Order: C-alpha cells, then sequence, then structure tokens
C-alpha cells in the first residue's frame, strides 16, 4: 500500500531518528553548571583557574563539565532564567573584600547587600528547588588586609566582635547562608576560593558527584 | 526644563480624551445577537515525537504539511505533517533557541536564541545537505522572534528594547525601530507585508512601519508583561496575551481596546495566540498544562486541548485553517482537528 | 435386587487434608491475579509512559518475566484443584514445567542484575556516567533468557505421569528407564541414574537460584547502605525500610521451596507428613516473590507518582 | 565540481569477472542512493540495480539477478559493482546515477559519464512508437508516451519522469513526477497527461533539443524505459 | 469363585452397607479383592439379612474383620478407576511418593 | 536629557494627530468579515473523513 519513494522517505525519516537518539545518548553523559556572580567579583579568575552566552568545556578525572557564563546578558533574568533548569549546578561566586565599597552608581549600597538580594532571588526560584549551590566566597586576601583599617561595621551595623579575618568571614558566611528558606531540598557547598591553587575544581568535582549519587538515587526509586 | 513634562501630560491628557470622545458602544452589545459557535471538539489526528528536550518555537510551512520545530537540545526537526515523516534533521552550534521561521518561498528557515545572531539555513542546497546560509548579529539582547518577509529580508526583535529589519545578501541592518522601555516578546507581519506590531515587557504594544521605520501608534492596558501577538485575518486588528492570565483584542483605525478575555479560575498568562482563518476562533496557551479556544465575537470559551502533559508552549494553525500544530516543554507536537 | 454404591473408612478427614487444599487454592489464585493485573500495569507503565533509560530494560524484562509466570501459573493451580490428579496427558506437562521454570530463574536472574547495577551506580558515579547504555542492558537480558532456559533446561525430559492406583501424577523420574518399562523394587534408588541425575539437577538448581543471588544482593544492598550512612545523604528512613524488606523477603521466599526439594534426595529415612504439606507452602510463598517486584521497584518510581496523580485525577475529573 | 568518475571496463572474454568503480566528488554521499543503469550500444536504456542509503535495501534487474552484486563505501564514498558470468549480451555502456528522496525531492537528478564494456561472442511495459520526427528551428514538438498500468497512485502522485539524451552526451533529467521541472532546465519544456497517457511538449524548439527523448516508469523498482524518441534535422 | 479367607465375611460387610467370580491382589500389607459376580446371592432382605448382587465391588479386606474400604456399586473409566482407588486405603503415602510431584518442578 | 524629552513630546504630537473612526464601524467590519469567510473555515464547521488529509 506504500509507493516506491513512500518506502525510501520512511527509510530516511528511520535514519534521523536513529542520528537524533545516538545525540541525545552522547549529550546526556556531561555536567552541566550555571555561573552567576555580581560584577567582576572575580568570575574571569575563576574561569581562567578551570555577545551572549559564554560556554566552557572542561574535563576532570574523566568527567566532562560545560558551564555557561550569562554575564553579558543584562536585560531581564526572569525571561531567560527558566532555560536553564535541570542544571546539575549553580556556581555562585561573591567578592567578599566589598563591604567597604559602593555601587558606582552613587546609590548608598554595600555590595554584598545587593549580592545577598541576588542570592535571595535565585536561591528560593521554583525552577532551582532542588539544583545544589556552590557558593565561592573570593579574595579573601584584600578583605583581610582592609579590615584592620576599616572595621566590618560599615557594612553591617550589628556585628559584635574583634576585627580578625576568621571570625568576619565566619559572620559573612553565617549571613550568606541563612537565606537558604529550602533547607529540605538543596544544598548550599560553600567555600573559601582565592588560594589560587587547584583545589577549586576539587571542590566542584566534589559536590557534582554527590549531586550525581543523589540523582542516580532518585532515578533507581532507592531513595 | 521641566516645562516639556508638562507638555507631555498635556499632549497624553488630549490623546486620552480623544480616544474617550471616539468610542460610543461596545463590540459585546453589538455582537449579542449572533448564534454561539457552540461547543467545539477536537482530537489530536497526529503525535509528533522525536525532540529529547523542551519545545521552544515551531512556524507552519508555507503550505499546509510541512512545519519547523526548535528544541533547546539544539535541534530544528523539518516534519511532513501527513505522514509525520522526518525531512531535515540541522544540528545548531547553540542549544539556546527560543524563536524559528519558514521562509514563503520554502527556500530557507531561521533560528535565533540567547546567542543574539540570527542564524538563516538554506533548505534546496544542490549538494544535498542543509547549509548556514547566513548569520546576522547586530543584537545586543536575546533574539525573540524572527520573521521573514521575502527570500531576502528578515524581521527580527531582541531583548534589548530594539526590532530590526535586516538584509540577508549584504547582512546589515537596513532599519532599527527603537521606542519600546522593556524587552520585546513577540512580533507579528500584516498579511500586507507593509507593517507590523511589537508587544514589549511594560505592558504596550506598538505599531511600525516597515520602510518608515518610525511608530504609528502605541497601545496599552495590560498590567504585566506580553508574551505572544498575532494578527488578526483582516489586518486592521490583532490579539495580545499576558501574564495577567488574560488577552486583549485591539482594533488600529479606532485605536482601542475592544474585548478582554479572562476567566475567574484562570491565574496562569498566555504564552501563545493565534488566530483562526475565518477569525471567529482565538487560541490561547496557558500555563496551566492545556489551551483554550475563546471565541472572539462573544468573549465566551468554546474549547479546550488538553493533550499534552506539560504547559503549551507554541502554538499554531495551519494556513488553510484545518489543523492546528501546538508543541510543549515535554517534547510533544500534536495536531489537532 | 439393585444395590447402590457407598466409599467406606477413607480418611477423607475435614481436618487438614480437605480445608488446607481448598484455603491454598484460594489463596494462589487471589495472588495470581494480583501478581497478572501488577505485571501488566507495569508493562504498559514502562512502555507508554516512561522514557527509554537504562533502568528501563531491567524493569520491563522483569515484568515480562514475572507476567509469562503468573500467565502459566494457573495450569499448577487446577492440576492442585482436582487432588494433584494431572488430566492433561505427558504431551504439554513438561511444556509447562519448563516455563515455569525458566521465568522464575530469569525473574531471579533479572533481581540480580537490578542490585547489582544500583550498587555499581551507587559506587562510582563517574564511571556509570561514562559507561552506561541501553545498548548493554538489551545484551545482558538476552543471556539472562538464554541462561536461564539452559537452566530451565533439565525439566521436562524428566517429567513424567503414571496411572498408579488409579492417579495419575506428573512426576520427574530421572532414572530414564522408566519411559524404557523397568519396574522398581521400592527400595528408592535406581543407583547408576536415579540418584545420579537427581542430585546434579537438585544441586544445580539449588545453587544457581538460591545460594549466589541471595548473598550477591546481600552484599550490594548492604554496600548500598553502608555507603548512605559514612556519606550523610538519606534525608529519609525509606531506603533502608525498602533495602530491608527486600532482603528478608527474598530469603524467606526462597529459602523453604529450595530446601524442601533438596530434602527429596532422601524421601524414605524422613517422615511423609513433612512432603505432603510442607511444598504447597513454600509454592505459596515463592510465587509470592512475583507479586511484589511490580511494587518495590517500579511502583515506587517517580512516573508512578505522576501517572497516578494525573490519571486519577481526570479520572475523578470524569466523574465529576 | 560534483562529477561522477567510473572505470572497470574493457574488452572481456566470456564467462569472466569484473569490478565497476563509481567514484564521487562534491556531494553527501552518505545521504543518496544509487543506481546502475545499462545502455546496449544501439538500444534504450535499461535498469540495472539499485542501492539505498545505509545498504539497507538492494534490487537486481530480473535479467541478472543473483548473477551480479550492487555495494557502497562511504568512507571512499565509492559505488561497487561485482560483475560475475558475463554472457555475450553484456556488452553495453554503464551509467551510474545518484537518487536522493523525500518530500519534494528529484531523483535521478544527475548521471555519470558512462564506462564501455565489450564482451566478446508482471512488470509494467512502457512503448514510445514514434521512432522519429523531423523537426525545424522554431516549432513546438510534442512526444507522447503510453504504460500498460495506471501510473496514479492514491496520494496523487503520478511516477512518470523524461529525460533527454544528446548525442555523445550522458542523459540529462528534464521532468520528475510528469509535471515538475528539474533545476537548470529552461521553461519550454512541459509535460503533462493522464494515467496510460502522457505527452511531453517544447516549445519554440532551438538547435540544443536535438538527441533522444525517453519515459520512464518509476512506480515500480524494475523501472521499465521506454523505447526512445529521436529528433534530428 | 471363593477363596475362604475372603468374600464369607465380606458379603455380610456388602450388607452392613446395605444398611449404612472374582480376584484378590495382595498387597505385603493386605489383600485387595475385586468381586463381579458370586453365588449364594439373594433378592431382597431386611435388617437380619444374614439371617435366611452380581456387581463391581472392591474391598481392600485386610485380614478377617479388620476390612479396610469398600466401593461397591451394584447395576447388576470413573466407575472402575475409583474402584481401583481404594489401593491406598489403610496404607501410608511416603511409601510409593514419585520424586517431583506436589511442587513446581 | 533635554533632547529625549522633546523628542518624546514630538512623537506624542505626532501620534495624537491621526484620522480615527467610530467603534461601531469596526465592530460591524469586523462582524461582516467574521460572518463573511464562515463557510469556508474547517474548524467552525468540520469537514468530513472524505477530503480530510490528517484522518487515517
Ligand atoms: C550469573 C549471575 C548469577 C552472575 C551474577 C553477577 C552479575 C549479575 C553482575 C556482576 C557485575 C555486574 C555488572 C556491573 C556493571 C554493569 C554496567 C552497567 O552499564 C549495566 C549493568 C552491569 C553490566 C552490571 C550487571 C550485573 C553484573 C553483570
Ligand atoms: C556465566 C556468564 C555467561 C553469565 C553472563 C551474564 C552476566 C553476568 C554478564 C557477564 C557476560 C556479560 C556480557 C558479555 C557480552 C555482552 C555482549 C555485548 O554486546 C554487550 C555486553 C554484554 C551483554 C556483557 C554484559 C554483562 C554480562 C551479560
Ligand atoms: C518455547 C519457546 C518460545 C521458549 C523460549 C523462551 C521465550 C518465552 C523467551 C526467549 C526470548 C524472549 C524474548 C527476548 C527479547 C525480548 C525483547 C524485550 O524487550 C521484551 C521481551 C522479549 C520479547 C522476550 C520475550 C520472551 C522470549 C521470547
Ligand atoms: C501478595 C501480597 C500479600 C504482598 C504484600 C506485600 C507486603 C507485605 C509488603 C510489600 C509492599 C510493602 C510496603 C511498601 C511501602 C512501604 C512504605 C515504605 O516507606 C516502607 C515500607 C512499606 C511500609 C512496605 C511494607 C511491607 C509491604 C506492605
Amino acid at each position: 500500500t506504500l509507493s516506491a519513494e513512500d518506502k525510501a522517505a520512511v527509510e530516511r525519516s528511520k535514519m534521523i531518528d536513529r542520528n537524533l537518539r545516538e545525540d541525545g545518548e552522547k549529550a546526556a553523559r556531561e555536567v552541566k553548571l550555571l555561573l552567576l556572580g555580581a560584577g567582576e567579583s572575580g568570575k574571569s579568575t575563576i574561569v581562567k583557574q578551570m555577545t551572549g552566552i559564554v560556554e566552557t568545556h572542561f574535563t576532570f578525572k574523566d568527567l566532562h563539565f560545560k558551564m555557561f557564563d550569562v554575564g553579558a546578558q543584562r536585560s531581564e533574568r526572569k525571561k531567560w532564567i527558566h532555560c536553564f533548569e535541570g542544571v546539575t549546578a549553580i556556581i555562585f561566586c561573591v567578592a567578599l573584600s566589598d563591604y567597604d565599597l559602593v555601587l558606582a552608581e552613587d546609590e548608598e549600597m554595600n555590595r554584598m547587600h545587593e549580592s545577598m538580594k541576588l542570592f535571595d532571588s535565585i536561591c528560593n526560584n521554583k525552577w532551582f528547588t532542588d539544583t545544589s549551590i556552590i557558593l565561592f566566597l573570593n579574595k579573601k586576601d584584600l578583605f583581610e588586609e582592609k579590615i584592620k583599617k576599616s572595621p566590618l561595621t560599615i557594612c553591617y551595623p550589628e556585628y559584635a566582635g574583634s576585627n580578625t579575618y576568621e571570625e568576619a568571614a565566619a559572620y559573612i558566611q553565617c549571613q550568606f547562608e541563612d537565606l537558604n528558606k529550602r533547607k529540605d531540598t538543596k544544598e548550599i557547598y560553600t567555600h573559601f576560593t582565592c588560594s589560587t591553587d587547584t583545589k577549586n575544581v576539587q571542590f566542584v568535582f566534589d559536590a557534582v558527584t554527590d549531586v550525581i549519587i543523589k540523582n542516580n538515587l532518585k532515578d533507581c526509586g532507592l531513595f | 526644563l521641566d516645562q516639556l513634562r508638562q507638555e507631555a501630560e498635556q499632549l497624553k491628557n488630549q490623546i486620552r480624551d480623544a480616544r474617550k470622545a471616539c468610542a460610543d458602544a461596545t463590540l459585546s452589545q453589538i455582537t449579542n445577537n449572533i448564534d454561539p459557535v457552540g461547543r467545539i471538539q477536537m482530537r489530536t489526528r497526529r503525535t509528533l515525537r522525536g525532540h529529547l528536550a523542551k519545545i521552544y518555537a515551531m512556524h507552519w510551512g508555507t503550505d499546509s504539511r510541512l512545519l519547523v520545530s526548535a528544541s533547546q537540545d539544539g535541534k530544528l526537526i523539518i516534519w511532513d505533517s501527513y505522514t509525520t515523516n522526518k525531512v531535515h534533521a540541522i544540528p545548531l552550534r547553540s542549544s539556546w533557541v527560543m524563536t524559528c521561521a519558514y521562509a514563503p518561498s520554502g527556500n530557507y528557515v531561521a533560528c535565533g536564541g540567547l546567542d543574539n545572531i540570527c542564524s538563516i539555513y538554506n533548505l534546496k542546497t544542490r549538494e544535498g545537505n542543509v547549509r548556514v546560509s547566513r548569520e546576522l548579529a547586530g543584537h545586543t539582547g536575546y533574539l525573540s522572534c524572527c520573521r521573514f518577509l521575502d527570500d531576502n529580508q528578515i524581521v527580527t526583535s531582541s531583548g534589548d528594547t530594539t526590532c530590526a529589519l535586516w538584509d540577508i545578501e549584504t547582512g546589515q541592518q537596513t532599519t532599527t525601530f527603537t521606542g519600546h522601555t522593556g524587552d520585546v516578546m513577540s512580533l507579528s507581519l500584516a498579511p500586507d507585508t507593509r507593517l507590523f506590531v511589537s508587544g514589549a515587557c511594560d505592558a504596550s504594544a506598538k505599531l511600525w512601519d516597515v520602510r518608515e521605520g518610525m511608530c504609528r501608534q502605541t497601545f496599552t492596558g495590560h498590567e504585566s508583561d506580553i508574551n505572544a501577538i498575532c494578527f488578526f485575518p483582516n489586518g486592521n486588528a490583532f490579539a495580545t496575551g499576558s501574564d495577567d492570565a488574560t488577552c486583549r483584542l485591539f482594533d488600529l483605525r479606532a485605536d482601542q481596546e475592544l474585548m478582554t478575555y479572562s476567566h475567574d479560575n484562570i491565574i496562569c498568562g498566555i504564552t501563545s495566540v493565534s488566530f483562526s482563518k475565518s477569525g471567529r476562533l482565538l487560541l490561547a496557551g496557558y500555563d496551566d498544562f492545556n489551551c483554550n479556544v475563546w471565541d472572539a465575537l462573544k468573549a465566551d470559551r468554546a474549547g479546550v486541548l488538553a493533550g499534552h502533559d506539560n504547559r503549551v508552549s507554541c502554538l499554531g494553525v495551519t494556513d488553510d485553517g484545518m489543523a492546528v500544530a501546538t508543541g510543549s516543554w515535554d517534547s510533544f507536537l500534536k495536531i489537532w482537528n | 435386587d439393585y444395590l447402590d454404591s457407598i466409599v467406606v473408612l477413607e480418611d477423607l478427614s475435614p481436618l487438614e487434608a480437605r480445608v488446607t487444599r481448598i484455603f491454598l487454592v484460594v489463596v494462589y489464585s487471589i495472588v495470581c491475579f494480583l501478581g497478572i493485573l501488577g505485571n501488566g500495569l507495569v508493562i504498559i507503565i514502562a512502555t507508554f509512559k516512561m522514557k527509554k533509560t537504562v533502568n528501563m530494560v531491567w524493569f520491563l524484562n522483569l515484568a515480562v518475566a514475572d507476567f509469562l509466570f503468573n500467565v502459566f501459573l494457573p495450569i499448577h493451580i487446577t492440576y492442585a484443584a482436582m487432588d494433584y490428579h494431572w488430566v492433561f496427558g505427558t504431551a504439554m506437562c513438561k511444556i509447562s514445567n519448563f516455563l515455569l521454570i525458566h521465568n522464575m530463574f530469569t525473574s531471579v536472574f533479572l533481581l540480580t542484575i537490578i542490585s547489582s547495577d544500583r550498587c555499581i551506580s551507587v559506587l562510582l558515579p563517574v564511571w556509570s556516567q561514562n559507561h552506561r547504555s541501553v545498548r548493554l542492558a538489551y545484551m545482558a537480558c538476552m543471556v539472562i533468557w538464554v541462561l536461564a532456559f539452559f537452566l530451565s533446561s533439565p525439566s521436562l525430559v524428566f517429567r513424567d505421569t503414571a496411572n498408579l492406583h488409579g492417579k495419575i501424577s506428573c512426576f520427574n523420574n530421572f532414572s530414564l528407564s522408566t519411559p524404557g518399562s523397568s519396574s522398581w523394587p521400592t527400595h528408592s534408588q535406581m543407583d547408576p541414574v536415579g540418584y545420579s541425575r537427581h542430585m546434579v539437577v537438585t544441586v544445580t538448581r539449588f545453587l544457581c537460584g538460591f545460594l549466589v543471588p541471595v548473598l550477591i544482593i546481600t552484599a550490594c544492598y548492604l554496600t548500598i547502605v553502608c555507603k548512605l550512612q559514612r556519606n550523610r545523604l538519606a534525608k529519609t528512613k525509606k531506603p533502608f525500610k525498602i533495602i530491608v524488606t527486600i532482603i528478608i523477603t527474598f530469603f524467606l521466599c526462597w529459602c523453604p521451596y529450595h530446601t524442601l526439594n533438596l530434602l527429596e534426595l532422601h524421601h524414605t529415612a524422613m517422615p511423609g507428613s513433612v512432603f505432603s504439606l510442607g511444598l504447597p507452602l513454600a509454592t505459596a510463598l515463592a510465587i509470592a516473590n512475583s507479586c511484589m517486584n511490580p511494587i518495590l521497584y517500579v511502583f515506587m518510581g517517580q512516573d508512578f507518582k505522576k501517572f497516578k496523580v494525573a490519571l486519577f485525577s481526570r479520572l475523578v475529573n470524569a466523574l465529576s | 565540481d560534483v562529477q561522477l568518475v567510473e572505470s572497470g571496463g574493457g574488452l572481456v572474454q566470456p564467462g569472466g569477472s569484473r569490478k565497476l568503480s563509481c567514484s564521487a566528488s562534491g556531494f553527501a554521499f552518505s545521504s543518496f542512493g544509487m543506481h546502475w543503469v545499462r545502455q546496449a550500444p544501439e538500444k534504450g536504456l535499461e535498469w540495472v540495480a539499485y542501492i539505498s542509503s545505509g545498504s539497507g535495501t538492494i534490487y537486481y534487474a530480473d535479467t541478472v539477478k543473483g548473477r551480479f552484486t550492487i555495494s557502497r563505501d562511504d568512507p571512499k564514498n565509492t559505488l561497487f559493482l561485482q560483475m560475475t558470468s558475463l554472457r555475450s549480451e553484456d556488452t553495453a555502456m554503464y551509467y551510474c546515477v545518484r537518487s536522493i528522496y523525500y518530500y519534494g525531492s528529484s531523483p535521478f537528478d544527475f548521471w555519470g559519464q558512462g564506462t564501455t564494456l565489450t564482451v566478446s561472442s508482471s512488470d509494467i511495459v512502457m512503448t514510445q512508437a514514434t521512432s522519429s520526427v523531423p523537426v525545424t528551428p522554431g516549432e513546438s514538438v510534442s512526444i507522447s508516451c503510453r504504460s500498460s498500468k495506471s501510473l496514479l497512485h492514491s496520494n496523487g502522485n503520478t511516477y512518470l519522469y523524461w529525460f533527454l539524451q544528446r548525442p555523445g552526451q550522458s542523459p540529462q533529467l528534464l521532468i520528475y513526477r510528469m509535471s515538475n521541472l528539474a533545476s537548470g532546465v529552461p521553461d519550454r519544456f512541459s509535460g503533462s497527461g493522464s494515467g496510460t497517457a502522457f505527452t511531453l511538449t517544447i516549445s519554440r524548439l532551438e538547435a540544443e533539443d536535438v538527441g533522444v527523448y525517453y519515459c520512464m516508469q518509476h512506480l515500480e523498482y524494475p523501472l521499465t524505459f521506454g523505447a526512445g524518441t529521436k529528433l534530428e534535422l | 469363585e471363593l477363596t475362604e479367607a475372603q468374600r464369607r465375611g465380606l458379603q455380610v460387610a456388602l450388607e452392613e452397607f446395605h444398611k449404612h467370580s472374582a480376584v484378590d491382589t495382595p498387597f505385603p500389607a493386605g489383600i485387595f479383592v475385586r468381586l463381579e459376580f458370586k453365588l449364594q446371592q439373594t433378592s431382597c432382605r431386611k435388617r437380619d439379612w444374614k439371617k435366611p448382587r452380581k456387581c463391581l465391588a472392591c474391598i481392600k479386606l485386610g485380614s478377617e474383620d479388620k476390612v479396610l474400604g469398600r466401593l461397591v456399586h451394584c447395576p447388576i473409566e470413573h466407575q472402575e478407576t475409583q474402584c481401583l482407588r481404594v489401593q491406598r486405603a489403610g496404607e501410608d503415602p511416603h511409601s510409593f511418593y514419585f520424586p517431583g510431584q506436589f511442587a513446581f518442578s | 536629557s533635554i533632547a529625549q524629552a522633546r523628542k518624546l513630546v514630538e512623537q506624542l504630537k505626532m501620534e495624537a494627530n491621526i484620522d480615527r473612526i467610530k467603534v461601531s464601524k469596526a465592530a460591524a467590519d469586523l462582524m461582516a468579515y467574521c460572518e463573511a469567510h464562515a463557510k469556508e473555515d474547517p474548524l467552525l464547521t468540520p469537514v468530513p473523513a472524505s477530503e480530510n488529509p490528517f484522518r487515517e
């Protein structure tokens, strides 16, 4: 009931479907990570260690990572955010040497404050309800140098502690990690980067391996 | 010089009062004499599968039989509607794609997305494979919609409050339309291809003349972003879908809002809007995981399409207006009739 | 004149005997119905509303094996119905028993392969990510059907029937001289052939169907639990309550049947009431690991939740 | 730059064997089905063999079925024909033709240059009664072809093809599906007709159109040709 | 006809059923007699039926007054086979147990 | 700055001088177009399966 040409068309369609499924299987074994920040908060340096969309593909311990940077797209986060759903993890870079700094805009506003609201918006988004965050804290050395001169209280007019680097950093981490109002489904693997060695990629590798194990357990139905 | 602000107030008030004076009656009162269309039943005569991710765009071909679909997997697929056969499977250089277009002559297709580049592919190449005919750049935001005009002319809309009319051979922006105060999310060309409309993310729609390059009319009334725009077959009216879970019908000559379509049990906005060939039916796609067929002349609801699992991402109607192709983020294209 | 008829002194005892028969055939029928329904639902779910994942092959093959086993069960159920009197002849007793054994061994091997796949998925995530595909699973599953068949091969040949004392029983006769019309002196051995073949078949099935699978399942699930404990990833008590029930039920369902088959090697010194009352219970239990497999693995997944809520709500709307 | 070059011909003693090679260049060979066609020294064209894309479907002519073999090698995009036990009727010229099948495609678009082979000494039948017609420049010419079966399928397609062959030149596709013109063909050619009776018309005849015209039955893979109509002087 | 050890008290058993040629297979634990037809038969009697039938009667006699089991229809596969059935009655099962019964395999 | 305000004012002035008609006229035109091209639409009035291309 089929003509000679129609059977050849069906054969071509089946070959196309075969190629599409092979491509889909080959493209599903790469770990995809979104990258977010506030400004030039060490994002370029972090990318160096390891227009529009910027894709970076690298390999660590037989694991292929694709990382998407959306720094250029300034217009509206809400409209393009749903495109990145199901990503393995979200890296969030925060430069914490900015407690004594304000925007180029002459609006009295300390850099982590907008970083805090951006983290709150990203963390509690309905799309990222079970996506782990790998928050990195950058510029540790410059912050340590500055805390001796200008106290941290200029940014947080509630802190009561010594002007030492360790406890100030702990305070900053504590007040950056409470915004997670969904502590039941997602995790915040905080890290103090800018140590200038091959350790940030190791932290990312550990986090993504944990996420992969969790996803496998959810898929098997055992967990 | 604060006087310019008062002057703007003056012309704005004059325009509003002239608009109010022009209106005399409501379309609902005039139309409250015709028989309602009743209750429309539509069945999925065909289901198209083969995508491995969310479907973000779809355009019907020049005929009623071929169509093109784009997925965030990174694939453009050309489907033969009648027999579900796949004619072409173009792999894209960037998987972030949010738009599609089919050339009126059927020789080229268009693609675009988060890469701020409009890629034009040639379908009929003598070597026998689909090639990248052109790559147009110059936008500073994500591409939201691209529509062909001729074989050598395209119109694009970006997320940087800018529409553009290009020239395929030279690859340069022939004309730029600016004036919006937010991201432009939809575009629809007139049947005579002399003018078009754009809806931006500030609750506004604008009418544009292609050759002149200057805006002619602007319509407000929505209370949220505008996600889709369709042009009436008469060419003197259009319909807007918004995130306010509300559709509206505007007319050009009267420059007014005729009807609003909304229900108390709907709380999610529209993502795609398209008329029927007769103009008596308006199909809309919500986030309620189903599509809705209203009655554009009586402002009632007639039909529902709930075949897809996830929400209706893209919706279109055949050129002869018999089948309705609806694609969704759950990687399915349903052909209702 | 013409007298009638009667049957005198036969111990047709209502206690034990008759009532045990009725109760066991009833429970056989109920669990068979539940099993066929469950496996059919599982097949339709894995074929229509479930993607092409590596887990799809395992669940689909398990459902097919369980469905076939439960479809071929009521032939044995109705053999048990008439007080163990085979009225179907030797033509298809071998076929039915072969199909039963083949399906059972396929299901056991599939459970083992599922446990090992889960263990390798949890232990090494990079290797699983890089080297797991549907083609590999499809191949494993066909090798399984073929090996099991080889293991189900010993059936049929011995399956034989006789009308002793007016009753026909379908029994495996390992001394193949019974089809050769050789008699037997009741002293319980045809020494060159009888114990040889009987022992070989019994131990070959017992080992390869109970010893290796239970050890592998226990080791894999204990390793998974230990990994989940040393790195805090549980957040819920569900995985432990699934693993423990799986291990316990596999052991409790597949130990008695195999051990009672093993005891048949010496069916003279042991008493008589043990076999006749014991083998049916092991049959019951056994047939009960093929009505559970469906729930524990694919009716606990995400897709069963989605299909359940969606279709149930839509049919409530149909009620509305 | 999409020429096809074929080799492997020559004088052959009866009962011998040979290999025919069709080397391609400049197109996606992996997506094109390939046909081997034969033309007698004085008779018309005759289909010989066909191989699909991916080598999933192979068809042979009934006269050589089980005697010849076909194959393709995609990485070097080369088509091989194994020829065995040649009789006295196998001396001809062989053409290597490409054809791609999808909705709206144009099969048999390009033809090879042909290689000569000399050997030492149901199916639809398509007829062309008109052996020759004398045509001066500047007239309108009609060519009529007929069938033995209805070429119209239930989907509306009518599988009839029209080819032209100039003297000392490879055949060129003129019309596909009885109504659609091939790429590069001047508009003055046209074709029409109904089942079992088709007609090709040429308007404002020119010096180039001298040659032999053939009709083609693609409803079945035997692919019976016509007797051919000659136009000269 | 009759061997004195059987059929003498066994018409007595048959007619205690009335209350409710022949041969014998001597199983090592007891004898199973079949009766088809025998002399001394009488038309009809009351409860004093020993005081002054030609049919199939399967009585596994045993020995003398411990009569094991009887099935006896008298119309003078099912009938004869269930007549043989009584062979089991008064034996110990598992003595002739065939391997592989009662199970899936 | 000031120039953009003047440009916006001028744009409003050009937009304020367009010809306009009554709503009732547009309503009548819409109704006439919808009723005129009504017998052809194969969605308001479904066509039978004889000439339907999608049924199978
Ligand atoms: C004959 C039986 C009893 C032997 C038991 C051991 C078998 C079942 C175990 C040992 C190692 C296991 C394999 C280890 C790794 C993989 C790769 C994965 O992509 C599919 C599953 C697969 C292939 C496992 C299947 C089960 C497996 C083959
Ligand atoms: C005793 C042996 C034979 C048991 C075999 C079953 C299990 C334990 C193992 C060992 C042999 C294995 C298979 C050997 C060969 C093939 C064929 C190949 O195309 C895919 C992998 C596949 C399918 C392997 C997967 C795992 C496997 C099926
Ligand atoms: C007497 C014969 C038929 C017995 C041999 C065993 C039979 C029942 C077995 C052997 C091979 C098996 C098939 C092997 C492969 C597949 C593909 C899989 O996706 C579904 C099950 C299916 C379709 C199996 C069905 C059952 C099967 C046919
Ligand atoms: C054939 C019939 C009788 C089989 C019935 C199997 C029963 C005994 C088994 C199989 C399914 C099992 C349940 C499945 C689901 C749950 C919820 C889980 O969080 C803990 C275990 C628990 C509570 C299980 C308890 C035991 C259970 C009810």
